[PDB]
């Protein structure tokens, strides 16, 4: 088995500089002075996609911003200028031996502009109390960079526990990222309180952005 | 007489070209690679595993030590030997003996190595290499003062069965079409200027100063092309680019079995020439020497079989620009001292299924091209 | 134009077989190789193994005493078998064209789950804007799509009409049970004059659900 490893594992860029990341393989990829390593990209949600063709041949349809270099154990995919669209993981993935193996892959991501998360709030639907569940929704949205800390407060005092969190992957248009944020209660505790509030703290600010709602109001 | 010194060397590429020597009263027959990339004349003069023979001084009535040791080191190792005289024949060429200055190693690294035939060295670069210091004379030097011959080489290798190694001149029956000269650059290795790397007709782009960045040289010692890194890169580059491999397809699913062939098949015709463009003696004027992949390309098996396997004969240096066996197989190549030249001409003998393996072709103009490409 | 369209069972308990088709066009199998590849966030992306214009199939070895590849030219279908299932088997599975020296065209994959546990329809609500708030320039809502397994599911807003402004976010597994949630944002002028209804199709538990945003 050749392995590839590939570094970083994550690089931040911002629009219009240039890209470098790097492979590495455990033997030679090398026969007849051709290199059997390839290049893909995988943008979120579809399957990876072959950018360069044994080392350095650029794949017809390719723009010509991607090229990639190297020879025996070191490569390189270069990227320039990076576009928002370039937001994806990019893969090696040698056939010189077999099995075929793929690196463990770097993600690109676009360093775009700091902007503050678009936050906001959700009661327990009226289908879901009838039917006795009460779920607290917050969502923040379209935010740069993708670190973020969500507070939970019922009348005032936090709550970390029934907390679930999940991040969308960094947008291929304006680069920001979103998340969502689930309390989930029973729809019994949520009755005996009355002021629910989701706090989004971000490096865009050194207060946190509050929202609120009161219960029955 | 240059016609006695045809077919006077014996090996290959791989392992080296080596002629044979007798040495001291009575003669000890010893076998010799022939080396354009060093200066001094030594031989084993003690066992070693890798040798069959050795020059024993103890049991020569006319070997006389010189009453110190020499030391040589390179890229992957060394040797060190005492330093005496002693008189040779070159049984094939010059017939009366000669006195010469000889090393006779004791110890080595990375010298004798499994698979060579020779047991010693005959460097034929310049005293200015020679260890210990350009005072210990060339045995080329040595032969040109006793034997009064021109201060003028050749060779030709016919691996791509032995070659030739002209003492003293040029020999007409080694080559067809003209000879082109190139200047030896500065009298050390035999160092040469190239102004321009080509892949199937279309030139690298590199700065000439690439090519030379250390030096180019003419090596008959060193086996394969080797590229200085940044000139390997650009090369292999543009072999991928100007190729046209075979997609992977039932019985053949990995790079590495693309090695082997079977069937008559050879995998040259997916396969780029490869130039090499050389100043001539007139400034305004360069010439190119070309390989074809049947010389970069290079079978690896043993006789007997119906399949070949074989290897990519081009590599990194990580200084050097080393006009190897590799390349010397497709020309005659004359070292004249005399006019500090390298001369090359098409080989006859450097032909596959009676179809030629190299070119060589000029003038071309140098207008394009710095004045001096050797920083 | 080259497709490859996958198809498995979305669930299958550990121990027992894998069995996907491929279903190619714009090419023919008598022509081009067709690989298998699979994509886990423990063991990233691995080369499973190939079938060959003539088939002749190589195999990554640490899978040969259970995976077998096959093919239907007639049918222009390609197949994978898999034995000896375990819970890390759990993946996406792509069909994907031979080409040259690499590989070109994937399908779109197929979501793998191996466990025993059962198949459970999601619940769907819609999130409405807090009651009495400002009418902004803008509006957010949202759709909680709570209590499935396994993955995956497939969220639309408007049948897909609606596709501006819209987050989806991965689900996550809590309690064995899978929650995830959308939003979409639009102009005031938009929301609540035209109708905005979030779809949720569940293919493992045959269930298509639809839920209308109301004003609450
Ligand atoms: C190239 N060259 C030199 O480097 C020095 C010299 C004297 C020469 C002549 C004959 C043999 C050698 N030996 C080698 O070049 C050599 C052989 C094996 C080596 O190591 C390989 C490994 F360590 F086994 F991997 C390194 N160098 C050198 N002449 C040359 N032309």
């Amino acid at each position: 088995n050749i392995v590839l490893s590939q570094s970083p594992g994550s690089l931040a860029v911002s629009l219009g500089q240039r890209a470098t990341i790097s492979c590495r393989a455990s033997k030679s990829v090398d026969t007849y002075g051709h290199s059997f390593i390839h290049w893909y990209q995988q943008k979120p949600g579809q399957p990876p996609n072959l950018l360069i063709h044994l080392a350095s041949n650029l794949e017809s349809g390719v723009p010509a911003r991607f090229s990639g270099r190297g020879s025996g154990t070191d490569f390189t995919l270069t990227i320039d200028p990076v576009e928002a669209d370039d937001a994806a993981t990019y893969y090696c993935q040698q056939n010189n031996e077999d099995p075929w193996t793929f690196g463990g892959g770097t993600k690109l991501e676009i360093k775009r502009a700091d902007a503050a998360p678009t936050v906001s709030i959700f009661p327990p639907s009226s289908e879901q109390l009838t039917s006795g569940g009460a779920s607290v929704v917050c969502f923040l949205n379209n935010f740069y960079p993708k670190d973020i800390n969500v507070k939970w407060k019922i009348d005032g005092s936090e709550r970390q526990n029934g907390v679930l969190n999940s991040w969308t992957d960094q947008d291929s248009k304006d680069s920001t990222y979103s998340m969502s944020s689930t309390l989930t209660l029973t729809k019994d505790e949520y009755e005996r309180h009355n002021s629910y509030t989701c706090e989004a703290t971000h490096k865009t600010s050194t207060s946190p952005i509050v929202k609120s709602f009161n219960r029955n109001e | 007489n240059f016609l006695a010194m045809v077919d006077n060397l014996q090996g290959d590429s791989g392992r080296g070209y080596y002629l044979e020597m007798l040495i001291g009263t009575p003669p000890q027959k010893l076998q010799i690679l022939v080396d354009t990339g060093s200066s001094n004349f030594a031989v084993a003069g003690t066992p070693h595993s890798y040798i069959d023979t050795y020059f024993d001084t103890e049991r020569s009535s006319t070997y006389r030590s010189k009453g110190f040791d020499v030391t040589v080191k390179y890229t992957q190792g060394s040797w060190t030997g005492f330093v005496g005289e002693d008189l040779v024949t070159i049984p094939k060429g010059f017939n009366t003996s000669f006195l010469v200055n000889i090393a006779t190693i004791f110890e080595s690294e990375n010298f004798f190595l499994p698979g060579i035939k020779w047991n010693g060295i005959l460097g034929l670069a310049y005293a200015t290499l020679a260890k210990p210091s350009s005072s210990l004379e060339t045995f080329f030097d040595s032969l040109v003062t006793q034997a009064n011959i021109p201060n003028v080489f050749s060779m030709q290798m016919c691996g791509a069965n032995g070659g030739s190694l002209v003492l003293g001149g040029i020999e007409p029956s080694l080559y067809k079409g003209d000879i082109w000269y190139t200047p030896i650059k500065e009298e050390w290795y035999y160092q040469i200027e190239i102004l321009k790397l080509e892949i199937g007709g279309q030139s690298l782009n590199l700065d000439c100063r690439e090519y030379n960045a250390d030096k180019a040289i003419v090596d008959s010692g060193t086996t394969l092309l080797r590229l200085p890194q940044k000139v390997f890169d650009a090369v292999v580059e543009a072999v991928a680019r100007a190729s046209l491999i075979p997609e992977f397809s039932d019985g053949f699913w990995t790079g590495s079995q693309l090695a082997c062939w079977t069937n008559s098949e050879t995998p040259w015709s997916y396969f780029p020439k490869i130039s090499i463009y050389l100043r001539d003696e007139n400034s305004s004027r360069s010439f190119r020497i070309t390989i074809l992949p049947q010389l970069y390309i290079q079978p690896m098996m043993g006789a007997g079989l119906n399949y070949e396997c074989y290897r990519f004969g081009i590599s990194p240096s990580t200084n050097a620009l080393v006009i190897g066996a590799t390349v010397m197989e497709g020309f005659y190549v004359i070292f004249d001292r005399a006019q500090k030249r390298v001369g090359f001409a098409a080989s006859p003998c450097a032909e596959i299924a009676g179809a030629a393996v190299s070119e060589i072709s000029g003038p071309f103009s140098t207008e394009d091209v710095a004045s001096n490409c050797v920083p | 134009q080259v497709q490859l369209k996958e198809s498995g069972p979305v669930l299958v308990a550990p121990s027992q077989s894998l069995f996907i088709s491929c279903t190619v066009s714009g090419f023919s199998l008598t022509r081009y190789g067709v690989h298998w590849v699979r994509q886990s966030p423990g063991k990233g992306l691995e080369w499973l193994g190939v079938i060959w214009a003539g088939g002749t199939t190589n195999y990554n070895s640490a899978f040969m005493s259970r995976l077998t590849i096959s093919k239907d030219n007639s049918k222009s279908q390609v197949f994978l078998k898999m034995n000896s299932l375990q819970t890390d088997d759990t993946a996406i599975y792509y069909c994907v064209k031979a080409y040259r020296n690499a590989m070109d065209y994937w399908g779109q994959g197929t979501s793998v789950t191996v466990s025993s546990a059962k198949t459970t329809a999601p619940s769907v609500y819609p999130l409405a804007p807090v009651c009495g708030d400002t009418s902004g320039s803008s509006v957010t809502l949202g759709c909680l799509v709570k209590g499935y397994f396994p993955e995956p599911v497939t969220l639309t807003w408007n049948s897909g009409s609606l596709s501006s402004g819209v987050h989806t976010f991965p689900a996550v597994l809590q309690s064995d049970l899978y929650t995830l949630s959308s939003s979409v944002t639009v102009t005031s002028s938009t929301w609540p004059s035209q109708s905005i209804t979030c779809n949720v199709a569940h293919p493992a538990s045959s269930t298509k659900v639809d839920k209308k945003i109301e004003p609450r």
